[PDB]
């Protein structure tokens, strides 16, 4: 789930890759530029957006006191999804 | 506005103590270059000694001159013993340039120091 | 003699009658904690934090809006005062979400500080915690209304300073949404100021939003640029670099406010900058080199060139130091055709004679004024804090503000008198129902905009307005001494250039074509290469060049305003100095340092080495440019108006208009605002 | 109040108050302040002349033994004409009480070398001479303790910054360790943590 | 060559400054009427010695005083400069 | 861990590459940040 | 013992040990720290902070950091009065700039005039 630079190496999840007129590419010579090849942007889209049958709902993140604190988010956007800033995952409503 | 002086009343005893300290440092150097096995002739060492004396040559408060006498006498004790090793006596010199000049033009090509 | 004793904790102190309890406690040093009080707005009482147990009464009363009766005794550290504060603080923290990690005011909250220093240590209210869905107010201000404590401070600020009236309370009970009902993009001036009004993390900056947290930065003195008034600005800096700016307070000018362009300008200040000194090349191209090649080429051409063939257009945001260095250099070669950016006319001796090229009154001094006429300008879009000052006077006491020159969007019912210089000579004659208001009112002020002076009607309108000034000054007995007349400006570096006694405008180049010229920030359509001989040799010295950099012959990467200890003058003659915050990226030396190195490399010298010697020469040339944060108005209006009678010009019949009229022209036509993307975002948001 | 708060003992408060009032009324020549804290440890604030008579009086006299001497630190305070503070600390073997003898001093005028009456102050005087610059008059041996020899600058001052002015490194050109002016590897962010809103109302000093 | 700049530096309470005030209320309009090319300029800040400077001839800033002078003496000295 | 081996997480490596110092395959540090100040590009289009 | 003492200036820059460039080049600034406007509290006022001008802070190219050759860059000295501030800055040697203190000017605000009758002061919302 990574891209690859036109220089011929792996870019990160941040577009921080080098130009042709640098030297930190040549201090990358011989030893492998490590990159976590499992990103975080695309793992959101593989999650099912839950459709909770209430109005204003809660979020903890899989476990009491193991995760992020209680955030109660609103679902009044009739076509947009309410997004937890901690979880990063979406919700809907179905009366 | 009453201040207890350290050693001297007026600048006379201050001048006397500082020229006494300079006499001691003059007769103290070749013992150091014979003992610590330095790498510098006697002339250059005596010239930087008189340079360091001439650097602070414009201070007229007798308390400050007495306190610099105490500083120089402490360093003279700790160099006439074998405590301060080769590193500190070479550290008094500046051969590890730092050739940073005092022009305007060369200070302009290596900037941010007006 | 009109003083009432209050016993703050037994300590007696005298208080002017009618003022609040809270100002008495701030007089003795106490801070009763407050959330809906502010020292610039009207005093609502909606936050309940300001409570205090006044003795001999069973009921705790407020102190935000309490009038002072005779001989109080105020207990700020009693038992039920602390119990009331702990109770109210426990009430506030119920329907407020857990966002203190991700909230953009971790170091600069108010609930956090007052909850530590006055609140409880345990909570309650196991269920509940309602949530309000956010809005989309604008691309400048990020908005999460869940953290809104409904304190009614953005509303009072909008309705009493912005004058826009696009914010409101909606609903009852817990359900009181503070916001805008019609999904309208709230766009006005001073909307950047609302993110410091909001005491909780509910109205934050959109482009800044998640880039720092206010304990890591360090705060640094600086001066506002691109506005003629100069609010005092504090840069929160980080990483040998920036983070953001904030307004800090001068009492007289620009009290606790700032302009949106200043508050959101720094993205363009670090976007397309210049790090290389650049010389043209044999294909016709522009490459870069070291300083020796560039300064050697400029020094060789300068030693070859003398006569009246050397010009220096210095506009944009230049320094007192760079202009002093350039004037000394250009005297030292032979002679000059210095020019500035905006063409100021000189027919009644306007370069000298301190009156006719600064703001003769004080910006704070306009509150005691009574009748203000306003000849062509647009104060909402030209130094908006001046317009906020005029609205402050219009809201506190009575005024009479009339406008001659444009039907525009001013917020406070100007009296439109028409747009032609025939109206101006007609009020010079005095055939109005408004000349009577002028010459038989008490304290008159005439504000001339500098943007209506670039046209060919310059010296005539200036002389006629000065004749109005002489008329109402020598008549009606006012005061003495106090001033009807003043002009304003748009760019502070032009004010410093006029203070140093320069030739204003490119009229000297149009009368005399040069062969070598120094462009110190040529912003707009001053000169081209078609209007100039073909061996041009421009030396453009600046930062993020987008005009002049296409017209480049030698580029010298000058520093920016946050990057040097400059010396600027506002539009009223007060000299304010910038301070060192961020060292410039790349090679990028300071401007007067580059000029003195140029005079070193060329076969000459300059008799100074340090910036303190530069400021010594600055006090030599002009005396009030080192007396920091000081004002002294001019005099000799009789001599000015009698010298305004030599060149007898005409007054054209065309209607005038300021180009600074709407949102797109407030945001485009300056360098730092042009170089950004936040300005482009809000431009396309307002046009679309 | 009754849990979670350390109580105070007003018996010892009254006793130390009466004792400090006694000492202050029987040595009028050098006493300015005898202040008692909430936690009942005495502080006696003294002009820098009677150091030797006050210490000889407080070693003996059999109404207060105080044979035990502890630390001496002269904590550096700007916005005072006489800056530094010599803090003697005295402990009685018979009585279980602690008195902090704070005499003030300036940058240059010496206090009178308490090593003659308390033998435990020898390295204390030598160390505070190295770290501050408080000279001691008619002291046997004044050298540098807890610094390098060639170093100078009296580093526990407030004018001396956190990072020093020197930075050692070995090099092979001159085959030894040399000092260069300091080059950090990270900025040492000194954060802004002084929050407003007056957490202690009982310590509001009277303003101007 | 000729002149380029003439500068006047003043204050509020001095007999020479009062004499230059007398000169500048009486005899400036005919002077500026006479020489339309010389920007002779006036400066008052808060307090400074009332100095009269002339910047001309390729970087010559010649200096004279106007302290404790009478207005006729100011006019005579300025014509000696000009 | 024959009693409860796994976890219900789909990111754990199938290799468990051990301490790899003194190899051609180890770690080097660098700046995980994009462009700082974005230097200016001269125009390729000429004049004169 | 009440000796000869003269009443003069001080020259402690010879004894503080810091070299000449950091003595005479950098210029101090004595200022009252302004109120951080996103909060509203003047407890952080009432002191005179002495700081120095900032200097170069480049990028250490191995980690993306901010190194500097500036020992004096990270000082602040909290003072009680401007007089002892200037006395200290002239005692210890280096050149300096002193600003003055700015206070909130006392206004006269009143809810009853915020609900006026024939004036233009009117809250229009409450
Ligand atoms: S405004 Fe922000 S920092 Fe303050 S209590 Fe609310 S969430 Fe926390
Ligand atoms: S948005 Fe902010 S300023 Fe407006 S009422 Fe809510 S908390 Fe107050
Ligand atoms: S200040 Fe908010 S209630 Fe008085
Ligand atoms: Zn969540």
């Amino acid at each position: 789930g990574v891209r690859t630079s036109p220089t011929g190496e792996k870019v990160t999840h941040t577009g921080q890759v080098y130009d042709d007129e640098d030297y930190r590419r040549v201090r990358f010579v011989g030893r492998q530029k490590e990159v976590n090849e499992n990103f975080a942007i695309d793992l959101i889209a593989e999650q099912p957006v839950s459709q909770v049958g209430s109005r204003v709902i809660s979020c903890d993140g899989g476990g009491g006191a193991l995760g992020h604190p209680r955030v109660y988010i609103n679902l009044d956007k009739e076509t947009k999804t309410g997004t937890c800033g901690y979880c990063g995952l979406q919700f809907r409503q179905q009366h | 506005t009453s201040v207890k002086p350290i050693f001297s009343r007026d600048m006379n005893e201050a001048k006397r103590r500082v020229r006494e300290l300079y006499r001691a440092w003059y007769r103290e150097v070749p013992n150091t270059v014979h003992l610590f096995q330095l790498d510098i002739s006697v002339k250059q060492g005596r010239d930087k000694v008189r340079e360091m004396f001439k650097k602070n040559a414009h201070v007229t408060d007798p308390r400050v001159v007495d306190l610099l006498v105490i500083k120089g006498k402490m360093e003279l004790e700790e160099t006439i013993n074998v405590w301060k090793q080769r590193t500190h006596v070479m550290r008094f010199f500046h051969e590890t340039e730092a050739p940073r000049p005092k022009d305007f033009l060369s200070k302009f090509y290596v900037g941010h120091d007006p | 003699s009109n003083l009432i004793e209050v016993f703050v904790d037994g300590q007696s102190v005298m208080v002017e009658p009618g003022t609040t309890v809270l100002q008495a406690c701030e007089k003795v040093g106490m801070q009763i904690p407050r959330f809906c009080y502010h020292e610039r707005l009207s005093v609502a009482g909606n936050c309940r934090m300001c409570l205090v147990e006044i003795e001999k009464a069973p009921k705790v009363v407020a102190a935000c809006a309490m009038p002072v009766m005779k001989g109080w005794n105020i207990l700020t550290n009693s038992e039920k005062t602390k119990k009331a504060r702990e109770g109210v603080m426990e009430f506030l923290l119920a329907n407020h979400p857990l966002d203190c990690p991700i909230c953009d005011q971790g170091g600069e909250c108010d609930l956090q500080d007052q909850s530590m220093m006055f609140g409880s240590d345990r909570s309650r209210f196991l269920e509940g915690k309602r949530a309000v869905e956010d809005k989309n107010i604008g691309p400048l201000v990020k908005t999460i209304m869940t953290r809104c404590i409904q304190c009614t401070r953005c509303i009072r600020f909008a309705s009493e300073i912005a004058g826009v009236d696009d914010l409101g309370t909606t609903g009852r009970g817990n359900d009181m949404q503070v916001g805008t009902y019609i999904e309208k993009m709230f766009m006005s001036e001073l909307s950047g100021n609302i993110i410091d009004i909001c005491p909780v993390g509910a109205l934050t900056s959109k482009p800044y939003a998640f880039t720092a947290r206010p304990w890591e930065t360090r705060k640094t003195e600086s001066i506002d640029v691109m506005d003629a008034v100069g609010s005092n600005i504090v840069v929160s800096t980080r990483t040998g670099e920036v983070m953001r700016i904030l307004p800090r307070m001068h009492e007289d000018i620009n009290e606790e406010w700032i302009s949106d362009k200043t508050r959101f300008a720094y993205d363009g200040l670090k976007r397309q900058r210049l790090t290389e000194p650049m010389v043209r090349n044999e294909k016709g191209l522009l490459t870069h080199t070291t300083w020796e090649d560039a300064l050697s080429r400029v020094a060789g051409m300068l030693q070859s060139c003398q006569g009246n063939d050397v010009a220096a257009i210095a506009g944009g945001l230049v320094d007192a130091e760079a202009l002093i260095a350039l004037k000394d250099l250009l005297n030292r070669v032979d002679s000059d055709t210095l020019c500035t950016e905006e063409v100021f006319p000189t027919a009644g001796a306007g370069t000298d004679l301190r009156s006719n090229y600064l703001l003769n009154t004080t910006i704070a001094g306009v509150e005691e004024a009574d009748v203000v006429l306003l000849v062509g300008t647009n104060p909402r879009f030209e130094a908006p804090l001046f317009n906020a000052r005029i609205r402050k006077s219009w809201l506190h006491n009575d005024l009479k503000v009339a406008l001659i020159g444009s039907p525009v969007d001013l917020t406070y019912r100007y009296d439109h008198l028409g747009d032609s210089p025939k109206i101006l000579q007609d009020i010079a004659s005095g055939s109005h129902p408004f000349s009577q208001v002028l010459q038989e009112a008490k304290k008159p002020m005439v504000v001339l905009g500098s943007s209506a002076l670039q046209r060919n009607d310059g010296a005539a309108i200036l002389a006629a307005v000065s004749n109005i000034a002489q008329k109402i000054r020598t008549s009606s007995g006012v005061t003495g001494d106090w001033k009807v007349m003043n002009i304003l400006h748009r760019i502070a570096s032009q004010v410093a250039a006029l203070d140093l006694g320069y030739k204003p405008g490119v009229e000297a180049i149009r009368k005399n074509p040069p062969k070598m010229l120094f462009l110190l920030g040529a912003d707009g359509g001053c000169v081209t290469r078609q209007d100039l001989p073909k061996d041009c040799f421009i030396v453009y010295q600046g930062h993020h060049g987008d005009v002049g950099a296409p017209i480049a012959d030698v580029i010298l990467p000058g520093a920016a305003y946050t990057e040097k200890s400059a010396t600027y003058v506002n539009t009223e003659g007060r000299a304010q100095q910038t301070k060192v915050a961020v060292m410039p990226p790349g090679l990028a030396r300071e401007d007067w340092k580059i000029i003195r190195a140029l005079s070193e490399i060329a076969g000459m010298t300059l008799p100074y080495d340090t910036l303190d010697q530069v400021r010594n020469r600055l006090e030599e040339v002009s005396p009030n440019l080192v007396r920091y944060d000081d004002v002294e108005g001019a005099n000799y209006f009789q001599q000015a108006s009698e010298l305004s009678k030599l060149v007898n010009q005409q007054l054209l019949a065309d209607p005038l208009v300021p180009p600074q009229l709407t949102i797109k022209d407030f945001y485009m036509t300056d360098s730092i605002s042009r170089a950004s993307q936040t300005m482009a975002k809000c431009v396309k948001a307002v046009t679309e | 109040t009754r849990p979670t708060v350390r109580p105070r003992n007003d018996v010892a408060h009254k006793q130390l108050s009466a004792f400090g009032e006694y000492v202050a009324e029987i040595l009028p020549k050098y006493v300015q302040q005898v202040q008692v804290s909430c936690f009942s440890e005495l502080e006696i604030c003294i002009h820098p002349d009677g150091v030797i008579p006050v210490l000889t009086f407080l070693r003996d006299h059999s109404n207060a033994q105080f044979k035990s001497l502890a630390d001496l630190t002269a904590v550096d305070i700007p916005t005072r004409q006489n800056r530094f503070e010599i803090v003697y600390n005295l402990l009685s073997l018979r009585f279980n009480s602690r008195i902090r003898v704070k005499t003030y001093t300036d940058e240059l005028t010496p206090v009178e070398s308490s090593v003659s009456v308390y033998k435990a102050a020898n390295w204390y005087e030598r160390e505070i001479w190295d770290m501050f610059g408080v000279f001691f008059a008619n002291h046997p041996d004044l050298r540098r303790i807890l610094t390098d020899y060639g170093f100078e600058g009296h580093p526990f001052r407030k004018d001396f910054p956190l990072s020093g002015y020197v930075e050692l490194r070995y090099d092979d050109e001159v085959k030894r360790v040399v000092a260069e002016p300091v080059e950090l590897a990270q900025e040492f962010r000194k954060f802004d943590l002084n929050s407003p809103w007056e957490a202690f109302p009982a310590y509001r000093q009277p303003p101007e | 060559l000729g002149l380029r700049e003439i500068r006047i530096h003043l204050c509020q309470r001095s007999p020479g400054s009062q004499g230059v005030r007398d000169f500048i209320e009486k005899r400036y309009v005919e002077l500026k009427k006479a020489n339309p090319d010389l920007p002779i300029l006036i400066r008052e800040c808060s307090d400074v010695q009332p100095k009269l400077w002339a910047r001309y001839a390729f970087g010559q800033e010649k200096n004279v005083s106007l302290n404790n002078f009478s207005a006729d003496q100011v006019t005579r000295a300025l014509e000696n400069v000009l | 861990p024959t009693v409860k081996p796994p976890t219900a997480r789909k990111f754990i490596w199938t290799n468990h590459k051990f301490n790899l110092s003194g190899t051609p395959q180890q770690y080097v540090p660098y700046s995980t940040t994009r462009k700082k100040i974005q230097e200016w590009v001269p125009p390729s289009t000429p004049y004169k | 013992t009440q000796l000869i003492t003269v009443d003069e200036k001080l020259d402690i820059t010879t004894l503080t040990g810091v070299p000449e460039e950091h003595i005479k080049t950098r210029k101090a600034r004595i200022f009252v720290p302004a109120r951080n406007n996103m909060q509203s509290g003047v407890n952080n006022t009432k002191k005179w902070k002495m700081e120095f001008d900032t200097r170069e802070r480049w990028e250490n190219p191995l980690m993306g950091w901010a190194s500097t050759a500036d020992p004096l860059s990270n000082l602040v000295l909290t003072f009680s009065t401007k007089e002892d501030a200037i006395a200290f800055a002239e005692k210890n040697g280096w050149s300096y700039d002193v600003e003055e203190r700015k206070v909130p000017k006392p206004k006269s605000k009143s809810y009853g005039a915020n609900f006026s009758w024939n004036k233009r002061t009117r809250v229009s919302t409450k």
